[PDB]
């Protein structure tokens, strides 16, 4: 059970932190840099971000192809870290729209679409461009 | 990449 290991890591991280120690997982710093980069993006690029987010509205009927086509425009002539942050913020905005319209069910699906798009399209660029460690150093 | 968004300028 992946599940059981996760519960154990959560408890031990809590207990160590409660004693004034710090036991961070390898993806801890990546997560934090991404939250901060996404916040800064949405605050810096309100106009461009709105234009991005207005290009797609997710309904129970939407397929991945529709999401992929809009994200493909974002990366059509290649990848940079700024565009990767835009892709996260864009997913975020689609999830918020979904929940504003009481379609909470769509959040899971958007998460799977984002994970697929990362795996197929962005992870190979990231592994040739210094890994998520380079992102943390650039944005964290 | 060719700069098309304001965030491409920081790269």
């Amino acid at each position: 059970s992946q599940s059981n290991r996760e519960l154990v890591v959560d408890f031990l991280s809590y207990k160590l932190s409660q004693k004034g120690y710090s036991w961070s997982q390898f993806m801890a710093a990546v997560k934090q840099a991404l939250r901060e980069a996404g916040d800064e993006f949405e605050l810096r690029y309100r106009r461009a971000f709105s234009d991005l987010t207005s290009q797609l509205h997710i309904t129970p009927g939407t397929a991945y192809q529709s999401f992929e086509q809009v994200v493909n425009e974002l990366f059509r002539d290649g990848v940079n870290w700024g565009r990767i942050v835009a892709f996260f913020s864009f997913g975020g905005a689609l999830c918020v729209e979904s929940v504003d319209k009481e379609m909470q069910v769509l959040v899971s699906r958007i998460a799977a679409w984002m994970a697929t798009y990362l795996n197929d399209h962005l992870e190979p660029w990231i592994q040739e461009n210094g890994g998520w460690d380079t992102f943390v150093e650039l944005y964290g | 990449c060719p700069a098309r968004y304001g965030w491409d300028y920081e790269c």
